[PDB]
């Protein structure tokens, strides 16, 4: 008949590229899980020219990125395509999540568990890539996050002694980091494929929440040319941004050496990880501090468990809907406190946004989904 | 999650569709396509602003107060 | 005069792929020059070139 | 009661009437409501079946219905409620039966 | 050809089917076609005009389906457009 049936590859590929019932419904909201995909091989492959020139001895290792930023040819795009492709990375990642969310697809137990601890691995990943270039901003931010592995008594101390290589940061941490970030992206990758698998095992989502089991259409080449055209969106973005002002979010204390005495006062790591960092300093205490970044992305674990509307979107429940735009703003709100140091009005400002974060999304979702359970003669 | 064909059980039901090529690609594109994103505007940004303007305020609030903590000193 | 254009060149889809590589390669020829002409038009003057021509 | 206008504003500007969705529409599907559904006359199923395929359509296009073809609050048509009562009941019972 | 030459003539069975034949021929063409003349036009073709013909009307033009009955698992259009024409596949 054909070798797309009858051959073992082809019949996986058929069954998830192309014989795959898509829902008729899904706007570009949608669109970021292949953008994710993309841009998760184009670090790859950017990372691998990096690391096909790159010598991970620590005093030579600035001098090593200089060397690929002039002399080695195009090594300035190639490295810059890699910085900013993480950037938009957790841009995607974020957009990814945030469908996930508030289209409701987080009904999903298994994919939603495997999307978190895709999180960590993501996380983990790009902070072991930013201490890489042993710089000023790098060597310090690298020296603070171990220490906040320190902050466990009785269970974690030997952990950071055995993670230190020693009494602190020194070469062997840097070879432990390369070797990790290094590897990393490869278990993304497979549990990337089990985040598929689960989600092509069981269903995808549309915007209204309704199961679409009456309008499924094929995949090619209605999504395949539509995730195409956001690829093309996607690669404009970033090239605009690699190609303009490639300083527009990157650090510009570090690109020095790494100084081992200074700690520079406006210390922050990445823009990413800065409302991660900003539930931090805006809880008075170490131990608190550390379990409480913790349980910020536990929260992220235990939302599916305090879903009690009995509509599966949140399209339709608009004071639900006022609420999560509530929480979106105090994200950024959380990004800028963490975008500037501690002050007066930024430590009352800081613990407001944090305790808002964690009120929001513990228990403003379940009191609002009871309100639009009850609302509706239910 | 499968294949098409076992999915559901539809009767009472014709679809019409028409080829790609006997239709223009837009026909009353900036006519129509405006008003309809207007309209998809003013059905949202009630919903949309009460969040943001609220954090713009704030923003500028808590900008004034460290100003002011640094205009005197 | 579009239909004539189908009738010629977008039929038998090897002879297609040839024919839109060697519009590929003119269409290379083309984009250098006029890239190359409209950033030395908006950077006359202070350029290598013209320097190296009064060297 | 005022809480009724508060309901009528509700339903008025709550999404769904505007693409021609009653309240036996947006439900969550669990396995209760799944034997809700299998639980129906056909005539009324296929009208579920056709106002959800309608409701896909306008939410690819993005495009909205006319007034003249909305659902009000005057002539919210529910008919899910009871066989939802019931598969709620009987799941209360082989509770009970287990925890007796 | 054979069956061409086969069918037509167990077509032109009988005296009713035949005078079928030679009303729709009055009708249309304004004349009746002899069977000389039909085998003249089946001989006068070899596989050049049939692949000819063939590239012609069915090579990558517009169909039109109707579908009726349990129809879910038929393709979408543009499955069956993106399959009309080769590239070879
Ligand atoms: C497995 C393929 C990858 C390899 C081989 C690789 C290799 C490298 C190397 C050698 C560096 C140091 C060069 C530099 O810092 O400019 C680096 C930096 C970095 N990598 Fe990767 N990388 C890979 C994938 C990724 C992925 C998937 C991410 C996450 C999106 C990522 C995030 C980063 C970040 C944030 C930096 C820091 C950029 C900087 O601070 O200069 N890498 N990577
Ligand atoms: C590691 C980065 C990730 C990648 C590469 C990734 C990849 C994908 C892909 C390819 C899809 C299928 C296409 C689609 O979006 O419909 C998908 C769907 C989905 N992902 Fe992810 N994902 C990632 C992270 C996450 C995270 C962190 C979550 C949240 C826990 C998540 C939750 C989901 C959900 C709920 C769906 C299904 C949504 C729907 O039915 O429409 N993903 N993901």
């Amino acid at each position: 008949i054909n070798i797309r049936k009858t051959h073992p590859l082809m019949k996986i590929v058929n069954n998830a590229f192309i014989d795959l019932p898509a829902p008729s419904n899904i706007s570009s909201w949608w669109n970021f899980g292949s953008l994710l995909g993309i841009c998760l091989i184009l670090q790859i492959l950017t990372g691998l020219f990096l690391a096909m020139h790159y010598t991970p001895d620590t005093t030579t290792a600035f001098s090593s990125v200089t060397h690929i930023c002039r002399d080695v040819n195009y090594g300035w795009i190639i490295r810059y395509m890699h910085a900013n492709g993480a950037s938009m990375f957790f841009i995607c990642l974020f957009m990814h999540v945030g469908r996930g969310l508030y289209y409701g697809s987080y009904t999903f137990l298994e994919t939603w568990n495997i999307g978190v601890i895709l999180l960590f691995a993501t996380m983990a990943t790009a902070f072991m890539g930013y201490v890489l270039p042993w710089g000023q901003m790098s060597f310090w931010g690298a020296t603070v996050i171990t220490n906040l592995l320190s902050a466990i008594p009785y269970i974690g101390t030997n952990l950071v002694e055995w993670i230190w290589g020693g009494f602190s940061v020194d070469k062997a941490t840097l070879t432990r980091f390369f070797a990790f970030h290094f590897i990393f992206p490869f278990i993304i990758a497979a549990l990337a494929m089990v985040h598929l698998l689960f989600l092509h095992e069981t269903g995808s989502n549309n915007p209204t929440g309704i199961p679409s089991d009456t309008d499924k259409i094929p995949f090619h080449p209605y999504y395949t040319i539509k995730d195409i055209l956001g690829a093309i969106l996607l690669i404009l973005i970033l090239m605009l941004l690699v190609l303009f002002t490639p300083d527009l979010l990157g650090d510009p204390d570090n690109y020095t050496p790494a100084n081992p005495l200074n700690t520079p006062p406006h210390i922050k790591p990445e823009w990413y990880f800065l409302f991660a960092y900003a539930i931090l300093r805006s809880i008075p205490n170490k131990l608190g501090g550390v379990l409480a970044l913790v349980l910020s992305i536990l929260v992220l674990v235990i939302m599916p468990l305090l879903h009690t509307s009995k509509q599966r979107s949140m399209m339709f429940r608009p004071i639900s809907q006022c609420m999560f735009w509530i929480l979106v703003a105090d994200l950024l709100t959380l990004t800028w406190i963490g975008g500037q140091p501690v002050e007066h009005p930024y430590i009352i400002i800081g613990q407001l946004a944090s305790i808002m974060y964690f009120l929001i999304i513990l228990v403003m979702m379940p009191v609002a989904s009871i309100i639009e359970n009850n609302l509706l003669k239910w | 999650g499968r294949q098409f064909g076992h999915l559901t059980r539809v009767r009472h039901v014709i679809t019409y569709s028409l080829s790609p090529f006997e239709q223009r690609a837009f026909p009353h594109y900036f006519s129509k396509g405006i008003p309809n994103v207007l309209r998809r505007t003013r059905a949202c940004i009630l919903r949309v602003a009460p969040p943001f303007v609220v954090f713009y305020l704030v923003y500028t609030w808590g900008t004034q107060e460290f100003e002011k903590s640094k205009r005197k000193n | 005069l579009t239909a004539r254009l189908y009738s010629l060149l977008f039929r038998r889809t090897s002879t297609f792929a040839l024919t839109i590589v060697v519009g590929a390669l003119f269409f290379e020829r083309a984009f250098d020059q006029g890239a190359d002409a409209i950033y030395e038009h908006i950077n006359e003057g202070k350029l290598w070139k013209h320097i190296k021509h009064k060297y | 009661k005022w809480l009724e206008g508060i309901r009528k504003w509700y339903y008025n500007a709550a999404g769904f009437n505007k693409l021609g969705l009653m309240r036996d529409d947006t439900i969550h599907e669990n396995d209760d409501v799944k034997e809700a559904i299998r639980r129906l006359p056909e005539n009324l199923y296929n009208d579920r079946v056709f106002r959800i395929k309608r409701a896909l359509d306008l939410s690819m296009r993005q495009q909205i219905l006319p007034k003249e073809q909305w659902t009000k609050y005057e002539e919210d048509k529910f008919y899910l409620e009871p066989y939802l009562k019931e598969v709620i009941r009987e799941r209360k019972e082989r509770e009970e039966w287990t925890k007796k | 050809k054979n069956l061409l030459r086969n069918a037509l003539v167990s077509h032109l069975d009988g005296t009713t089917p035949v005078c079928e034949d030679i009303g729709r021929s009055l009708l249309t063409y304004g004349r009746r076609i002899p069977l000389a003349e039909w085998e003249s036009r089946i001989a006068e073709v070899d596989a050049r005009v049939v692949r000819e013909v063939c590239s012609k009307y069915f090579y990558d033009q517009c169909p039109a389906v109707a579908g009726f009955g349990p129809i879910e698992q038929l393709p979408d259009y543009n499955r069956i457009r993106s399959g009309m024409f080769w590239l070879r596949f």
